[PDB]
């Protein structure tokens, strides 16, 4: 917390050059979180991890640290060098879970909140939809199914508007959708922060691209009207299809659970928390 | 004999002491000029989802949350005929004449014959399995009847969950609704109930849901649970009857004026100021949650201060019946012959450059200043007499002062 | 040894109507039922401030001196007023200036405080209290102290070096030691005075007492300001929120909680200000007793002034009190010497002798001072005739001249 | 204050118990009587704590009065300004409504005369012998002894004087020698 | 006195927080708990003074 890591800024008000005690949803000090990596495909087959077989619990929400080490050169995960860019997480949140016909991975029954980066990282698309599995060769209603992914081929793309969506439609049929929101993202390489929390007024999405871009303070930008209590989330495995000459690195991101904690926040004259 | 407390500052002193006669001394006496209304362009809240379709039942209640919009409360109150309301920490007249940062409305089809089961401490089937009202924000519970000419379509009947349980070999395990959340038996009960004590069963989670039937009335009866919030968003939700015309602050700066700053109501003093805090949030607070600044539309930052009162003092002299008024720690420019003194502006004292010894001062005025009755009240300066100086002698011994003549002091 | 004795406390008066209702016209109608309590609070505070002003006048009348005189090798630059002054006060000393620069006090503002708070404590006008000015401005208090610095029914105009010589001769040191070691005495004095400016730090008892005396007034004002944020069970601590969020049958119930809570808090502020005001009056009586004993005269009582044998002391002005500088006499080295209770001759009537302010030390028998070792011949000035005691030394070979015939 | 704290309504409909009993109901009579009970018990607690501070203050001040009697009244005080003003002579004590009232008689000068004084006098003998006065000074108009509180030139004598060591600050006498300095 | 100030009901139905929690409902529990909180904070201020 000495660098103000994962701090949700108070909404509807600001403070200047004071220190006050705040009780809210804050991450614990010294919490390592969970490592999630997005790698490059073999153009061969896709390369992912077992991020879908795990059962995560939403609780009060979480905060995502996106874009750390977005300028360092590390060996590639699939070829253990090259520069590393910033990748955006894709999420999949729901209140009720079930099982597929082959008892593999996690299925979300009823209405599912799906968050997908869109336009090769130039926009974010959020929708509540009921997704009905598809019956095909590798699609989740077959014995040859392993996991559901979304893929972006940077070659050949970017500008397709529905690339993440057509990747999602490959696995599911989107019916009964209450909403679809789109938020534009400027292309940068700064380290960002994102949060999701549910209140009695819906699902609130926080980001540091609204205000305090060069720091880490997160600001509210979306109040989604989902009133059923979210209980599980899964990180959708994302893979990038590029040539062997084009392989490039991608920054991992960390997910820290939020807790009802008391924090002492230091405000500057400009109003930021540092 | 009577005294009008208002007319003069000495009266006020006499009324405070409750005596026609007060002694001599320096006492202290007790000491909305515009409007700064700033609001958004305007947006209408979407109340069509409740006023259009078939209302749902108690367990499957629909919720609308409104933020940054204006709503016609008179039209909504004209559409429905209220049977009974009961509010908590708020009153509906304040809902008519005020602004809130958010507004959460939960509505469902609910008969008025079961109005006691929705009460505050009720233990019926509705509170245990259908809906539990949340008392953490100012909230109201309204039961209203919709006339036949309304656009709403009446349902087949009234359904509610009688019990919702699960499990075997441990007995029944009752599942009870949470505070402001949906029931766990919602997926079984979405289809509704057609006969009394009809039971629906789910083989996957082993959950059982049982319902009850009430006959549909001639007019549709509906229940509302509203909730309001304060100081959450930069914008606000306001009724259209509470909206007033915009006024600027390029004048009236430095006076105690009332403000409606995007739904924030209060009174204070506005001054043009250097920009601090984050502009987007729009409202800069202090530790104690008082509005410190306001990042305005005009483009200017205005540091808000609560409007104050200038302290007053009375220098009363009983033998001469003369009084003076001290304006504490404020210059004479503001008061606008007044004389600027080290203890502030004072009217009623003349300045004659007269000095009074300590021990001659009967009306001390803060610092080394005095009011003397020499009838008129004169401003003096206290100065003590310096000690007798015995000059040293350059000679072998010293010079000493030995008393000749004496007296006895008790 | 530095000692601080607190004289005053901060004189605070409270406008009860402004403190309780904050100018909201619906609150005054309910407060008119509680009519006499605000008047009683104002009367109690007025009486306390009047008694404190009387105590201040009595103290500064008690410390004045009837006659004064217009400095050897002693350097009294610090005690005296600076020739070119960095202080807005023409009577303040250099050491008083240093003491006031190291203690931080908020400037209440007595001439233009309202305009200074309106441009760009300032909570007096918002909350509803007011800090009354002290009875004397600091220039007059510094004038009193500087007149005391110059300084029985008769006044002798002996210089400061003569006064130090007599004051250190009275504690036991003989005239010969003061005549021989005069330059060392002056060097040791000037050096000690020069540590007074460096003694104004933390982990010093008197400066800590000054800091706590400053902090008590700020704590009282902070409590008075922070009791306005108590809701007392209402929905808000603001009258405006209650008036704009509720309805008239329930507004008067909630406004009242605030009225009854704030009056009780004000009553407890008046009670604790009365305890502090009488506490600060007994200190002023002590401070003058210390001025009349340690400062105006050389004290023969152990421990009342600073450690060691008392020689001289000075008093300056401090925040809400007086600050003392007790110059004492302390030894660094010592020698164990064989002494005698008394000496008696071998005459047929035995005549016995005894020293005055000294000892009959050996290496035959010599007289020395009680506070410095210097063997001197036994004379009639040094000794007093006393009745014979069996523990006296019967000397027969060499007899001092006062025991001769 | 103790008698006037009974007029506080403490949020009830009245400050009188009988009005509450005659204007309200057995459900809500106890809701308002308990407001008077809790308010008056807190008012009694503030009175008791105030009396405890006042009692311990007067008990310490009664010890100061006993020390003032034992120092100023029973004996002549040599302290400066402890009893009154000037040099203390005698004191009397009487009874007051809540304590002791003192009358400190003090010797105060009215006029004065500047005089030339001496630290001491020494003779012209081969061993120098020097004297110093007690409770007075050596004044002129050649050298006379006078009191320390009244100017009256008197002949120097053994009674007036005490012997001392030789000091370079003393006057050396050759012409007129007082009898204590005679050889 | 400090220990005996905890036995004061201050106008609530009980001096125990547990009894108020197991005897009342959330519309009315915070009304009685705030009565105990304000009473004990005022009695703590008198102990400090
Ligand atoms: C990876 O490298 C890029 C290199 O461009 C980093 O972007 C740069 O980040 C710094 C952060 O301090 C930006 O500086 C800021 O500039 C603004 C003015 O635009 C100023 O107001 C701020 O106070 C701050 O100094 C810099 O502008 C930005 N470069 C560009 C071209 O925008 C990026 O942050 C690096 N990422 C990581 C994770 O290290
Ligand atoms: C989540 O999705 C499941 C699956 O669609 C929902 O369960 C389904 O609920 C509907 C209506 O509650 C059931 O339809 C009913 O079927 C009976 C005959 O069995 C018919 O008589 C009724 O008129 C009605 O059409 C449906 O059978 C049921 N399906 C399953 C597999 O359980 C569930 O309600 C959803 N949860 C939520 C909270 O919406
Ligand atoms: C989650 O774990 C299951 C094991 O229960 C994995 O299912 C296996 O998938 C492989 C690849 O298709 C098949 O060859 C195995 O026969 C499957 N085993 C079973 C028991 O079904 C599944 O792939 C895992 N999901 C991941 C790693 O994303
Ligand atoms: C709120 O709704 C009411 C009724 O729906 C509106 O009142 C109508 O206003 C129009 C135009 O002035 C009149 O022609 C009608 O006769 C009015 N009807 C009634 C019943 O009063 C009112 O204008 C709406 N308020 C706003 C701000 O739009
Ligand atoms: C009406 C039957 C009364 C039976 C009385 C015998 C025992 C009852 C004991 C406690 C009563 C609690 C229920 C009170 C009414 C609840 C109202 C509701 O349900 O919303
Ligand atoms: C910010 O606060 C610090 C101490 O709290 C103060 O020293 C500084 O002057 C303040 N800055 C501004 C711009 O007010
Ligand atoms: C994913 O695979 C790793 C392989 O080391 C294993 O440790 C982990 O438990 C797996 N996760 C799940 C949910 O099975
Ligand atoms: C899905 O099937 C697996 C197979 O063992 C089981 O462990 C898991 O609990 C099932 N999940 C659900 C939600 O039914
Ligand atoms: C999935 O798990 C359930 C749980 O009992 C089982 O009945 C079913 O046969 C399993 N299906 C597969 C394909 O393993
Ligand atoms: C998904 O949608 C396609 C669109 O034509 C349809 O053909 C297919 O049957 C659907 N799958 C399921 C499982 O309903
Ligand atoms: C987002 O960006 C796209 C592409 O530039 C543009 O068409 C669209 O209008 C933008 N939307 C918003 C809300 O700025
Ligand atoms: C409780 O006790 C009964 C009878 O002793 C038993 O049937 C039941 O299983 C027990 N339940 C639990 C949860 O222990
Ligand atoms: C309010 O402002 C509008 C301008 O939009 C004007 O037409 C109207 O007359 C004004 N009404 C009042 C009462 O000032
Ligand atoms: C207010 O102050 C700002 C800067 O302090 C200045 O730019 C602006 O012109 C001022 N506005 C007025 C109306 O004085
Ligand atoms: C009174 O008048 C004299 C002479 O003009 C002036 O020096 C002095 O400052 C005045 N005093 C006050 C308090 O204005
Ligand atoms: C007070 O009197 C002294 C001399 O008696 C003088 O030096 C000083 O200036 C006077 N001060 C005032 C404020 O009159
Ligand atoms: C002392 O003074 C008074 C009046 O001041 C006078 O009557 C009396 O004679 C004087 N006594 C002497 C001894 O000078
Ligand atoms: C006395 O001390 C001050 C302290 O700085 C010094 O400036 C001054 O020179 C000293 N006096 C002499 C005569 O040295
Ligand atoms: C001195 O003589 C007296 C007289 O007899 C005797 O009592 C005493 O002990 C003697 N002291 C010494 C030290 O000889
Ligand atoms: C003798 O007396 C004179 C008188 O002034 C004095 O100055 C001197 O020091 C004394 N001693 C000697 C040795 O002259």
């Amino acid at each position: 917390p000495a660098k103000a890591d994962g701090i949700i800024y108070p909404t509807g008000r600001s403070y200047s050059n004071i220190t006050l005690s705040y009780q809210g949803l804050f991450p614990r000090q010294g919490d390592q979180g969970q490592l999630y990596l997005y790698s490059v495909s073999h153009i061969g087959k896709l390369f992912i991890s077992n991020y879908t077989n795990e059962t995560n619990t939403f609780d009060n929400g979480f905060v995502v640290r996106i874009g750390d080490a977005a300028n360092s050169s590390y060996p590639i995960i699939i070829s253990p060098a090259r520069t590393i860019k910033k990748i955006y997480p894709a999420f999949m949140l729901g209140a009720y879970i079930g099982n597929f016909t082959n008892n593999r991975t996690v299925r979300y029954l009823n209405h599912t909140l799906v968050i997908l980066p869109e336009g090769c990282g130039t926009s974010l698309s959020v929708f509540y939809c009921v997704l009905i599995p598809r019956t095909q060769h590798r699609c989740p209603e077959d014995n040859a199914y392993s996991s559901y992914v979304i893929w972006e081929t940077p070659h050949q793309d970017c500008v397709n508007r529905n690339i993440s969506l057509n990747a999602f439609k490959h696995y599911f049929n989107l019916t009964q959708c209450k909403f679809f929101y789109s938020y534009n993202i400027t292309e940068d390489e700064h380290a960002e922060w994102f949060g999701i929390t549910q209140d009695a007024r819906g699902v609130h999405l926080y980001s540091s691209r609204k205000g305090d871009l060069y720091g880490g303070n997160m600001f509210l930008f979306a109040s989604l009207p989902i009133y059923d209590t979210l209980k599980y989330y899964t990180v959708i495995p994302r893979s990038i299809r590029s040539k062997y000459n084009s392989r490039q690195g991608w920054a991992a991101f960390y997910i820290y659970k939020l807790h009802q904690l008391t924090y002492l926040l230091d405000f500057t004259v400009d109003g930021y928390i540092r | 004999r009577a005294v009008d407390c208002g007319h003069d500052d000495l009266a006020q002193l006499r009324c405070s002491y409750e005596s026609f006669d007060v002694d001599s001394g320096v006492y202290s006496v007790s000491s909305p000029r515009g409007a700064f209304i700033e609001q958004s362009s305007g947006k209408e809240c979407d109340f069509s989802p409740m006023l259009t379709g078939t209302p749902p039942q108690v367990y499957n209640f629909r919720r609308l949350v409104f933020t940054d919009c204006n709503y016609n409360l008179t039209k909504l109150l004209s559409l429905f005929q209220v049977s009974e309301f009961s509010c908590h920490q708020v009153c509906p007249d304040a809902l008519a004449s005020g602004c809130y940062s958010s507004l959460t409305v939960d509505y469902f089809a609910y008969p008025t014959s079961l109005a006691s089961y929705l009460q505050q401490g009720s233990t019926g089937e509705i509170t245990q399995y259908n809906y539990k009202q949340d008392f953490s924000n100012p909230t109201c519970r309204i039961l209203a009847t919709a006339p036949a000419n309304i656009t709403l379509t009446k349902p087949s009947n009234y359904n509610w969950l009688t019990q919702c349980y699960k499990g075997s070999a441990f007995g029944n395990q009752p599942h009870y609704v949470q505070t402001g959340q949906y029931t766990p038996c919602l997926g079984l009960a979405v289809q509704g109930f057609s006969a009394a004590y009809q039971s629906h069963r789910d083989p996957i989670t082993k959950l059982v849901a049982t319902g009850n039937i009430a006959a549909m009335t001639d007019n549709l009866q509906m229940a509302f649970i509203i909730s309001v919030q304060y100081g959450t968003d930069t914008n606000s939700v306001c009724p259209m009857q509470a909206l007033r015309n915009d006024t600027s602050v390029h004048d009236k700066l430095g006076q105690c004026i009332d403000y409606s700053l995007y739904g924030l109501t209060g009174r204070g003093v506005f001054q043009n100021c250097t920009a601090v805090g984050l502009s987007q949030q729009r409202f800069v607070y202090d530790g104690f949650d008082i509005l410190t600044g306001y990042h305005s539309d005009d483009g200017n930052y205005y540091c808000v201060r609560p409007c104050v009162s200038v302290p007053l003092s009375v220098v009363y002299d009983k033998p001469s019946n003369n009084y003076a008024t001290i304006f504490g720690s404020v210059a004479c420019d503001y008061v606008n012959t007044p004389i600027q003194t080290a203890v502030g502006c004072v009217i009623g004292l003349v300045n004659s450059s007269l000095v009074v010894d300590d021990d001659k001062c009967t009306l001390p005025l803060g610092q080394s200043l005095c009011a003397v009755p020499s009838s008129n009240l004169q401003l003096a300066v206290i100065n003590f007499t310096r000690p007798h100086l015995v000059e040293a002698l350059n000679s072998s011994g010293f010079v000493v002062q030995i008393p000749t003549n004496f007296s006895f002091s008790i | 040894t530095q000692e601080y004795i607190q004289t005053t406390i901060q004189k605070v008066t409270v406008d009860c109507k402004q403190y309780v209702c904050n100018g909201f016209e619906k609150c005054e109608t309910l407060l008119r039922e509680y009519g006499q309590f605000c008047a009683k609070i104002n009367q109690a505070l007025h009486g306390a401030n009047l008694r404190q002003d009387e105590s201040v006048a009595n103290l500064f009348a008690n410390i004045k001196t009837q006659t004064t005189q217009a400095n050897g090798d002693f350097n009294l630059t610090l005690l005296q007023v600076p020739k070119v002054t960095t202080s807005q006060y023409s009577y303040r000393s250099t050491i008083e200036d240093l003491l006031f620069n190291k203690v931080t006090i908020a400037d209440p503002g007595y001439m233009q405080g309202y305009d200074e708070c309106m441009q760009q404590i300032c909570a007096q006008f918002v909350a509803g209290y007011k800090v009354l000015p002290p009875l004397y401005d600091p220039n007059m208090e510094a004038a009193y102290t500087s007149s005391l610095l110059g300084s029985l029914s008769s006044f002798a105009a002996i210089p400061f070096a003569q006064s130090i010589f007599y004051r250190m001769n009275g504690i036991g040191i003989t005239q010969q030691v003061l005549s021989e070691n005069q330059k060392q005495i002056d060097k040791k004095f000037n050096q000690a005075l020069n540590a007074m400016q460096t003694g104004f730090t933390t982990t010093n008892l008197a400066f800590s007492k000054v800091q706590d005396a400053v902090n008590a007034n700020a704590q009282a004002l902070a409590k008075l300001a922070s009791e306005l944020s108590n809701t007392f069970g209402a929905i808000s601590s603001s009258i405006s929120d209650i008036l704009k969020r509720l309805c008239p049958p329930e507004q008067e119930a909630q406004i009242d909680r605030l009225i009854n809570g704030r009056l009780t808090s004000l009553n407890a502020f008046v009670a604790q200000q009365l305890v502090r005001s009488e506490t600060a009056a007994r200190s002023a009586q002590l401070a003058s007793d210390k001025v009349n004993e340690c400062v105006k005269s050389q004290s023969k009582r152990n421990g009342f002034c600073g450690s060691g044998t008392h020689i001289v002391s000075f008093v300056i002005n401090a925040p809400d009190g007086l600050y003392f500088f007790h110059v004492g006499y302390v030894p660094t080295d010592h020698i164990n010497a064989t002494a005698a209770y008394g000496l008696c001759n071998n005459d047929n009537p035995p005549r016995c002798i005894a020293p005055i302010d000294g000892y009959f030390v050996r290496n035959e028998w010599y007289y020395t001072g009680s506070s410095y070792y210097n063997p001197e011949p036994i004379s009639m000035a040094n000794t007093r005739y006393v009745s014979q005691d069996t523990k006296f030394e019967n000397l027969t070979t060499n007899i001092p001249p006062p025991l001769l015939n």
